[PDB]
DNA sequence: GTACGGAAAAATAACACGGCGAATACCC
DNA sequence: GGGTATTCGCCGTGAATAAAAAGGGTAC
RNA sequence: GCGUCGCAGGCCUUUUUAUU
RNA sequence: CCUGCGACGC
């Protein structure tokens, strides 16, 4: 059909030709010739060229290339025939039905935000303002602040004030699905929630550039928004990143503390021989960090701080107890962040990145999934801390 | 020192003395197109060897010849300013004078003239070529050398681990031609890779009988037939590596018995008996091969053939014969190995006739053999000139290879060539020989623009003579002159094919004189017969030991082309044949001497040279007994009377982009790698601002590159504005005949290739005494003559609350409210008004269907002014088209900008509106002042001499020369005018195009990529307000806080260096400023300068301030209080001793570690942090050009998806990965939405968006148009494929 | 985009895809080798029926 | 001989690099543990390891060429203090050799998950126990050396 | 992150032997060797 | 349509059309193709039910 | 300045590895 | 002379995307 | 809340650079 | 056939 090999217009008004339209110009061409020399009764010799020559015609229409050789035009490049569309990496399989491109998507430079949560990104204003067009749309049409749906095309490409209301309103429980360029496992597609912020980046939690494989020296991510029940239902139980916290080829977690939070939750944990506030009785994790915070006791200070840890070693119930433990200032303030069910003996020595990585592992084993995402954002957010202040 | 260099002297660290001035970095390109265009007798390189390399041309016997005399260059219309904002080629008419004679012997008339074959563009002296407006570089080319070469198989065939080796003739221009081996050990020889033939039948080609082959490839034993016993003529050396199976007996005595294994005691004792005549069994004789016939002189029959086994029946038919001496052939196993004989046993051709019948078969497969046709074909494969060619490089290589004494010789091959070539296989084969490397660089050549001009030339030359002897066959003579049969269009259409669309013409990158002086010193191995960026293979990707001062080996790119892609090193020239070469210092026996000589790579390998840093106790001897040198790609400890050569300078190895990173020794070749290439990625900002810690040579990179105003001659600034300079030249240097001045014409504000702007200020002052190679203007990253590509803040080595993650970068707003990184981007609108049917196209203001309040901005010329600020949707070329319909420019969505210049083109015929009115008065006006400026210099001259002899012929003489320089003045003025309104050409049907120019700026924003010069980049995160950043006990507030955990995982020390050295020169510019803010007087202010530029051991800046006077110390002092800057060199750096003396001259400590204070809470860090000053870069990279979204927009016509690019405004493309990694989940409504309604389908997306908006989430899945096409597309095939229901 | 024509030609052609793709379709039916009917098909060689 | 200098150099370092302390408790000296901040970055586990430490601090070691062997001649200096020409130029064939094998490694990884992708994207989990009995043998494998 | 580019046996705690397929012969000086 | 879409197009189509496959579907790559659901996931719910 | 589109010179150009099928040469 | 059985041609394969130019019919 | 009139657009191949 | 623009009818 002649749409599916066109002929495009140029500039200067002269129409170019494509490879399909030459070849079967050309076999047409040759095809009347043959006719109109068999019309007048030739004799056989010149008959035979050229139906070689109809044969040739033809088989460089069929496919180019593999008898003979190919013929060029005008370029000293082979030309395409009708087999050139369907193999290869620019054939109709590979380019047009195996990938193809979608809409409601768009891509943009990544940053990384701390004060993100392991299942929330941070999403621009100008990029949610394009993404979410019918949205605001049909919600404008249903508050009644635009009848007409030019009348709300002109609201939006204005930027009124109810406009940014409305983008808030249909952008807190509706996933977005972040994805990297290369794509080698299935953890390189998660979905996060959006969180309009001011600029043209995109906010990344500092947990999940270990799944992405992705740090911040100049890489970029595509976003995609999901639009029927369905799909949010498959992205918020499926990709979520909450969801995805071990990975599917050996079991081992992808949630594991980088340098900068392993960095401040090792210089937290530790002692030394002599500093101020050593050898006093402490009545727990609050009066260490009162002492931490107003100045009198050192991070890395042997006192005695008594604790209340919990255990459920009964039937599901948890039992209290309750002792004097010989530890350090820092370690006490950690204590405040690790859940009810761990013990302590995890936490009273000096936590390098595997110590960590088996609390982790520790956490999600005992209590379940739902505490550990808190955990690992409140390490997360020590960890960010206290390697400031050191 | 000079006068730009007194201004700001920068503090030159470093021990080793400089023997060698760093020479012209852009000179291989410009001696290239030297050698290519200048006159040159004699036949040798340029034009002329292509015009007698092809005249004379002969007729087929018609008694005429058309020969060459002369060519002469002519001179372009335009200079490189006006073709560039013209749009034309800054070319040259070329104009030959040919001679045309006939013969009947002798001649009966001459014709002569002058013929014009096509315009060659000329080389800008920067080292560019003007195309169509823009400046291109033509890339230099690394392929191998012609000559023959030797390779290993290395045991990866036959799957045995057994080497085979081939050999191989690469010419300059003709067929190759291959000799290769067997595992059952056959000679074989392929043409151009085709099927593969024995060489038996290439040698019986060549005039070859099997007695002459046999006599070439293996020596004569004769064994003659005495009475009885058997006695056979012996050579001793024949008998080592083989066992004894026979007794050997000669003259009764005993001396190997039967065996007997032989050894060299019994090799000692023949030699010592003198005995050549033993006797031998039966046995022994039949395992020989014969080598020549035998015919009986009675009979006369053919009894043996050659080249076959004996048996005992021939051996009784050459016994009863009377055939005395019988000529064998020695075959062994170690030294003589019979490969020869199998392949003339494999080969079944034994005629010249049926080896040519062979040879025509296989190069034309398909074809009817002809003997006539098989003459034909093998004399023009290597020994016709036309078809076979090699260079005098080519039979250097070819002769040196073959242990040839003489280097000269003809272009074809020849019988001798391919015997010696078949002898060293087989010397190469047995053992005596071994074989080269393809990565040697004396393997290699170098290719410039000179000689892939002149190539191309010669393709248009052969061509213009076979359409000179084809219109000289049909015709006839005495009636016409030679100017009919000169076709200059595939001259033209060869010189325009390789300079506008090649491989190797690209364009320039100018964001910076740093990218175009890499780009311009580059050497690629890629382009037409060079190698393939994803088929070149590890072996060719590596660094060479060789590439020592030749090629730079941490300045390449990463990704695709790794090692393909080199750079020129400093001191790297190119020899006369076409390799590489460093200059090397020469050393006596007696004394280091300072003469150089440039060494080539075959030429290193046979001398030693020493280390470049190795210490001398300043007379010229080595003061350690055991220095490292190198003699054959290998370092090793050698005596001290034992070197032969010593490195010229330790800058010679890296190259200039890599030179200009300090402390390059102490970080790691991936982060130096990194950062020399993202040294060239910089933008401009809006001002320059000098590096505190350099290395010296960033003063070479702005002089050298064209960015810079260089004052050609010396003398005294007269006129000083920021648009042009007025130079007054002295006397000295003033010629002798019309005396005047120079005027210096400023770039201002103008769009270069990268969408940057390039700006020349004036740094010199009224009155101000310049000489000759002084700057005079600075350019796009330019202070002062010096090379700045960046800014300089106070910086910190902290993590801050997770900011610096990863690799982000905190920037603090006070970087941003000073407006220190924002960059300027121009870009481009065109409006092409084009000639068509129904009437031509007008650019009347009159547009149809708008309202005023878009014709508000356009004037009556329908031209948008000159300074309006224009947003995405306006009119700037109002044009309508008649049927009348509207066809106007307009800004495209999401840019804007303000408009700063329009330039507009017309054609001859087509009358010029207001526009192009005032731009073509404003272009006299300029002309007219700078003719009127020597026009009073003239005329006030010519008053004073009025005046001189004032206090009568003589009066009337000056009048008349008065009235005849007004008379030259007019002329001059009117040859300008004529210029300026010359005209234009354009594209045939086009009448008019008007260009619009929109000018932004662009500020710094969290997206945008920050770098350094050590390899570290990142991305900004959060700008940070000024209450928020740490601050130091005087409250100074630290500007970029980076993050400490990069350094150990990449090891990259020299940030640290850089920060501390830069803390030492901060600390030294706010003691001069403190010192210059309070009322000093000059003696304390120029004894603490002197102070500060004393300081180190040993060092060669010997900066002595008493010839320095009172002024000039106070301008060097109000130059130095932002900073003193410190020359740091490539492995002749500063050591950290002299950090610690440099930080003991201020008030800071010697660690360089400081307390800081936080700025949310107010307490003190518990451990000091490093604070000090880096050199940060930004790149091209930012946020605003790569965020890009959609919705819903256009879609192709063929397959129904959505396109792709932000320019279109495209989709992003959901590969095949993601189809994996969502069918990994279990997200199949996901994937189902991706693939139906968000690409393809035209009624579900219609459906989709219809139900978004009424607000239900429920699709249909219907059938992509694409299915239908490829259904269609594969039942065009004629093969019937449907879906069944 | 869905409408296609014809070409009536003259004289017959063989298709290159059940010719010249190994193992050839014509080659086995026929039990001839790929040469031969390279040979009868662009005139080059006779065969009797 | 050269490798046993390097490892004695690497020894020294480390034992250099662990305690570097000397702070009395009351009255006097107590060796602990070090806070020094490259130490503390490379114990931890945050970035960097040991042979970061070692090409920093203590000599490099020994370079191999781009032929296979390894020279003789190993560099007796670190990144702290100034490296010579030779030294780097040694140092550019491995820099060169790894940078090609991770350009060159990619294409291959994409074609070889490429057609094990093609090759298994057709197996589904259908059913819960078709009711069978055999199975492989799950031993821990033994080479010879250690588990 | 893999690569692309190209007398006596001695164990290492106590323990008893485990000899399985082979066959042997008592030879005269007491030693073990084996015929498999 | 699995052969064909991963390598060598020509002659599995060849051998398509002069075998006379009858192609069900039965999987994740030839669901993409046509645009359906996948038996995968929920997909496989949805052809159960 | 409108009109058949081919094949022979072009002073053409020239990858490594692996699987399958055909011409052909050994071995009784 | 039938059954092998090495050789030698030939075809298929060689990661994934964003920007910026240049050319879309040359002859007699 | 839709339909009629007019304008602009839907490409292909090759080369170079950059990024992951 | 699909987008965006300008105009008009009930
Ligand atoms: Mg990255």
């Amino acid at each position: 059909p002649p749409d599916l090999r066109p002929l495009v217009p140029l500039d200067g008004g002269r129409f170019a030709t494509s490879d399909l339209n030459d070849l079967y110009r050309r076999v047409i061409n040759r095809n009347n010739r043959l006719k109109r020399l068999l019309d007048l009764a030739a004799p056989d010799i010149i008959v035979r060229n050229e139906k070689r020559m109809l044969q040739e015609a033809v088989d460089a229409l069929l496919d180019n290339g593999r008898r003979g050789r190919a013929i060029t035009g005008s370029n000293k490049r082979p030309l395409k025939s009708l087999a050139d569309m369907i193999k290869g990496k620019q054939g109709r399989f590979r380019q047009n039905l195996l990938g193809k491109r979608v809409d409601y998507s768009g891509r943009s430079v990544i940053t990384v935000g701390p004060y993100l949560r392991l299942h929330q990104c941070g999403l621009p204003k100008k990029m949610a303002l394009e993404l979410f067009k019918p949205f605001i749309y049909g919600k404008l049409e249903l508050r009644g602040l635009a009848t007409t749906i030019k009348a709300a095309k002109k609201m939006v490409e204005r930027e009124e004030a109810v406009v940014w209301d409305i983008l808030d309103e249909v952008i807190r429980e509706h996933p977005v699905l972040l994805n990297r360029a290369p794509t080698l496992h299935r953890l390189g597609i998660q979905a996060f929630e959006p969180v309009l912020i001011e600029g043209k980046a995109i906010q990344l939690h500092p947990l999940v550039c270990a799944a992405y494989n992705a740090d911040f020296d100049g890489d970029q991510m595509a976003v995609h928004v999901p639009l029927t029940l369905e799909a949010q239902l498959e992205a918020r139980a499926l990709m979520m990143s909450t969801n995805n916290i071990l990975s599917p080829a050996n079991g081992e977690p992808i949630i594991v503390p980088s340098q900068d939070v392993v960095l401040g939750l090792y210089y937290m944990t530790r002692d030394c021989v002599n500093a101020k506030g050593e050898g006093m009785v402490l009545t727990g994790p609050k009066e260490a960090e009162r002492l931490y915070r107003s100045g009198l006791a050192s991070l890395h200070a042997r006192v005695k701080v008594r604790i209340t840890e919990y255990e459920k070693d009964a039937n599901g119930e948890l039992v209290a107890k309750t002792s004097l433990k010989d530890t350090t200032v820092g370690r006490a303030i950690l204590w405040m962040i690790v859940p009810k069910g761990l013990p302590y003996s995890i936490v009273n020595q000096a936590l390098g990145k595997k110590a960590i990585s088996k609390m982790l592992n520790t956490c999600y084993r005992i209590l379940g999934l739902k505490p550990t995402v808190i955990f690992a954002d409140q390490i997360m957010y020590t960890g960010f801390a206290y390697a400031a202040r050191s | 020192y000079s006068y730009t260099e007194k201004k700001r002297i920068r503090k030159d660290f470093g021990k080793r003395p400089q023997v060698l001035d760093v020479p012209y970095l852009l000179s291989i390109q410009l001696d290239s197109f030297q050698k290519f265009i200048e006159q040159d007798p004699e036949g040798q390189y340029g034009l002329e060897a292509a015009f007698r390399s092809v005249f004379p041309i002969q007729s087929y016997s018609g008694n005429s010849e058309l020969q060459y005399v002369s060519y002469r260059l002519g001179e372009p219309v335009f200079d490189v300013q006006e073709c560039q904002i013209r749009g034309v080629t800054y070319s040259a008419p070329l104009r030959v004078k040919l001679r045309l004679v006939i013969y009947e012997g002798t001649v009966k008339d001459i014709k002569e003239q002058e013929v014009y074959m096509g315009e060659i563009p000329l080389m800008t002296d920067n080292g560019t070529f003007v195309i169509n407006g823009t400046e291109r570089v033509i890339v230099s080319q690394l392929h191998r050398s012609p000559g023959v070469f030797f390779d290993s198989d290395k045991g990866k065939t036959h799957s045995s681990g057994k080497v085979l080796y081939n050999a191989r003739i690469i010419p300059y221009r003709g067929s190759w031609l291959d000799f290769e081996f067997d595992p059952k050990d056959n000679l074989f020889v392929r043409i151009d890779r085709r099927r593969k033939l024995p060489a038996t039948i290439i040698l019986r080609a060549l005039n070859y009988t099997t007695e002459q082959i046999l006599d070439l490839f293996f020596e004569k034993v004769i064994f003659e037939i005495r009475d009885n016993k058997l006695q056979m003529e012996l050579v001793p050396e024949r008998l080592r590596g083989e066992t004894a199976s026979f007794d050997i007996e000669a003259n009764g005595k005993v001396y190997v018995e039967k065996g007997r294994r032989i050894t060299a005691r019994h090799i000692r004792q023949l030699e010592k008996d003198d005995v050549k005549l033993i006797e031998v069994p039966v046995e022994y004789i039949a395992g020989k091969v014969v080598a020549k016939d035998y015919i009986d002189e009675s009979t006369g029959e053919l009894i043996c053939a050659a080249n076959m086994e004996l048996s005992l029946d021939l051996l009784a038919k050459l016994s009863q014969s009377g055939h005395k001496r019988i000529e064998t052939l020695f075959t062994n196993d170690l030294d003589h190995g019979p490969y020869i004989s199998e392949t003339l046993r494999v080969d079944p051709t034994n005629d010249r006739l049926s080896a040519l019948v062979e040879i025509y078969r296989m190069m034309r497969p398909g074809e009817p053999p002809t003997r006539e046709a098989a003459e034909s074909l093998f004399e023009n494969l290597f020994f016709s000139e036309d078809r076979y060619d090699l260079s005098a490089v080519g039979r250097m290589k070819f002769n040196r290879s073959l242990l040839r004494e003489e280097i000269e010789g003809s272009g074809i091959l020849s019988k001798d060539d391919i015997i010696d070539v078949m002898k060293k296989l087989i010397d190469i084969r047995n053992g005596k020989g071994e074989v080269d490397d393809i990565d040697h660089l004396g393997n290699r050549r170098i290719r410039s623009v000179g000689e892939m001009a002149e190539n191309q030339f010669r393709v248009g030359l052969v061509r213009v003579e076979r359409a000179v002897k084809e219109r000289l066959s049909l015709g006839d003579l005495d009636t016409l002159m030679p100017q009919d049969m000169i076709n200059a269009k595939p001259i033209s259409a060869a010189v325009k094919e390789f300079f506008g669309s090649s491989q190797l013409s690209q364009f320039m990158d100018q964001n910076n004189p740093l990218s175009e002086i890499t780009h311009k010193r580059r050497i690629s191995a890629l382009g037409p017969g060079g190698l393939t960026r994803e088929r070149a293979g590890f072996e060719v990707r590596d660094v060479h030991p060789t590439h020592y001062g030749r090629v730079c080996p941490i300045e390449t790119p990463e990704g695709p082309n790794i090692g393909l892609i080199n750079s020129l090193s400093v001191y790297a020239q190119t020899n006369e044949y076409g390799f590489l070469e460093t200059p090397y210092r020469k050393v006596t026996d007696g004394v280091v001497t300072d003469e150089i000589h440039y060494l080539s790579a075959i030429e290193e390998g046979n001398y030693v040279i020493a280390q470049a840093n190795s210490n001398l106790d300043e007379e010229g001897h080595f003061v350690e007994d055991l220095v490292t040198c190198r003699s054959k790609g290998e370092s090793s400890l050698f005596s001290r009377d034992q070197v032969d050569y010593m490195d010229v300078s330790t800058q010679q190895v890296v190259s200039v982009g890599a030179s200009l990173i300090p402390f390059l020794e102490h970080d790691d070749a991936n982060r130096a790698l990194m950062g020399a290439n993202m040294q060239r990625q910089a933008v401009p900002t809006l001002r320059a601002d000098k590096p505190l810690v350099g290395t010296g040579m960033e003063r070479a990179v702005a002089v050298d590159s064209g960015v810079t105003a260089v004052a050609k001659r010396g003398g005294v600034v007269q006129y000083v504005d920021a648009s042009r300079i007025v130079i007054k030249v002295n006397e000295d240097e003033m010629y002798p005949g019309e005396a005047g001045i120079d005027i210096y014409n400023l770039t201002k504000y103008t769009r270069s290739n990268q969408n940057t702007c390039i700006n020349q200020m004036p740094c010199v002052s009224l009155g101000e005494p310049v000489e000759r190679g002084d700057v005079l203007a600075d350019g796009p990253s330019t202070d002062l003559g010096e090379l700045a590509l960046g800014q300089n803040m106070r910086v910190a080595f902290m993590p801050w609350n997770g900011y610096n993650f990863e690799d982000s970068i905190l920037v603090s707003e006070r970087v941003v409210q000073e407006d220190r990184f924002t960059t300027i981007h121009i870009q481009e609108l065109a409006c092409v008004s084009r000639d068509t049917k129904l009437g031509p196209e007008e650019i009347t203001a009159d547009i149809p269907n708008v309202g005023e309040a878009a014709l508000s901005k356009l004037d009556e010329s329908g031209i948008v002014y000159i300074g309006a600020e224009v947003t995405g949707g306006d009119i700037l070329v109002g044009k309508v088209t008649p049927k009348v319909k509207d066809s106007s420019l307009r800004v495209p969505n999401g840019v804007s900008g303000t408009v700063i210049d329009v330039q507009v083109f017309t054609r001859d015929g087509v009358e010029k509106d207001k526009r192009a009115l005032e731009i073509e008065e404003m272009q006299l006006k300029q002309a007219k002042k700078d003719l009127s400026e020597e026009l009073q210099i003239l005329e006030a001259g010519l008053f004073s001499r009025i005046r001189a002899v004032l206090v009568q012929n003589q009066l009337e003489q000056l009048a008349e020369q008065y009235d005849e320089l007004k008379h030259e003045f007019e002329k001059k003025l009117e040859a300008k005018r004529r210029k300026i309104t010359q005209g234009d050409d354009l594209a045939p049907g086009v009448l008019k195009i008007v260009k619009v120019y929109l000018a932004v700026k662009r500020r710094i924003q969290p997206g945008d990529k920050m770098a350094g010069r050590h390899g570290n980049k990142g991305v900004i995160s959060k700008i940070n307000p000024i209450e928020d950043m740490p601050y130091d006990e005087n409250g100074t507030p630290v500007d970029i806080v980076l993050n400490p955990l990069g350094v150990p995982s990449r090891m990259n020390i020299g940030q640290i260096l850089e920060t501390h050295l830069g803390m030492a020169a901060k600390g030294i510019g706010d003691k001069i400023n403190a010192m210059l803010k309070q009322q000093q007087e000059v003696a304390k202010l120029r004894e603490f300068i002197q102070r500060a530029y004393d300081l180190g051991a040993d060092v060669r800046q010997k900066v002595d301030l008493s010839t320095f006077s009172d002024e000039e110390v106070m301008r060097l002092a109000e130059n130095l209080r932002k900073g003193m800057p410190i020359a740091t060199p490539v492995f002749d750096g500063a050591k950290e001793a002299e950090i610690k003396e440099l930080l003991k001259l201020g008030d800071l400590p010697t660690s360089g570690q400081i307390r800081l204070y936080d700025g949310r809470t107010g307490e003190q860090f518990e451990r000091p942090v490093t604070v000090g000053y880096m050199y940060m870069l930004k790149l091209n990279h930012l946020v605003d050009d790569k965020m890009h979204a959609r919705s819903t927009g256009s879609y192709s016509l063929v397959t129904q998806q959505p396109l792709g690019g932000k320019a279109q405004f495209g989709g992003q493309r959901f590969g095949e990965m993601e189809v994996w990694a969502l069918e990994a989940y279990g997200a199949a409504y996901t994937l189902q939405e991706m693939l139906t309604v968000k690409s393809d389908d035209v009624n579900g997306r219609t459906k989709m968006y219809k139900n978004i908006v009424d607000g239900n989430h429920q699709m249909e899945p219907g059938m992509p148009e694409s299915f239908n096409v490829l259904l269609k597309e594969i039942r065009s095939l004629g093969i019937n494929i449907e879906l069944e229901d | 985009r869905e409408r296609m024509g014809h070409i009536e030609l003259a004289s017959p052609t063989a298709h290159i895809w059940f010719l010249k793709s190994l193992p050839s379709r014509i080659g086995l039916l026929l039990d001839m080798p790929l040469r031969d009917i390279e040979r009868v098909l662009y005139f080059e060689s006779y065969v009797v029926i | 001989i050269w490798a046993a200098a390097n490892d004695r150099v690497s020894k020294a370092m480390m034992d250099n690099l662990q305690t570097e302390t000397v702070i009395n408790r009351d009255g006097q000296e107590e060796k602990q543990v070090s806070f020094n901040s490259i130490y503390m970055m490379a114990d931890s586990g945050a970035r960097g390891s040991a042979a970061q430490i070692r090409q920093l601090a203590g000599m490099r070691g020994l370079m191999a060429k781009p032929d296979g062997s390894i020279i003789e001649t190993p560099i007796t200096a670190n990144f702290r203090e100034g490296l010579n020409v030779l030294q780097y130029f040694i140092s550019t064939h491995g820099a060169r050799k790894g940078l090609a094998d991770t350009a060159l490694k990619t294409a291959n990884s994409g074609y070889l998950t490429r057609r094990l992708v093609d090759v298994a994207q057709d197996l589904v989990v259908t059913e819960d126990d078709c009711g069978t009995h055999e199975g492989i043998m799950m031993t821990p494998v033994i080479e010879g050396g250690d588990v | 992150q893999l690569t692309m580019r190209t007398s006596s046996i001695q164990v290492k705690n106590k323990g008893s032997i485990k000899l399985s397929n082979v066959k042997s012969v008592v030879n005269s000086s007491g030693k073990l060797v084996i015929t498999s | 349509i699995s052969a064909a879409s991963f390598q060598e197009t020509t002659r599995v189509l060849t051998e398509a059309a002069v075998a006379g496959k009858r192609d069900e579907l039965r999987g994740l790559k030839e669901n993409v193709i046509v645009g359906r659901l996948i038996p995968a996931g929920t997909g496989y719910a949805y052809h159960q039910d």
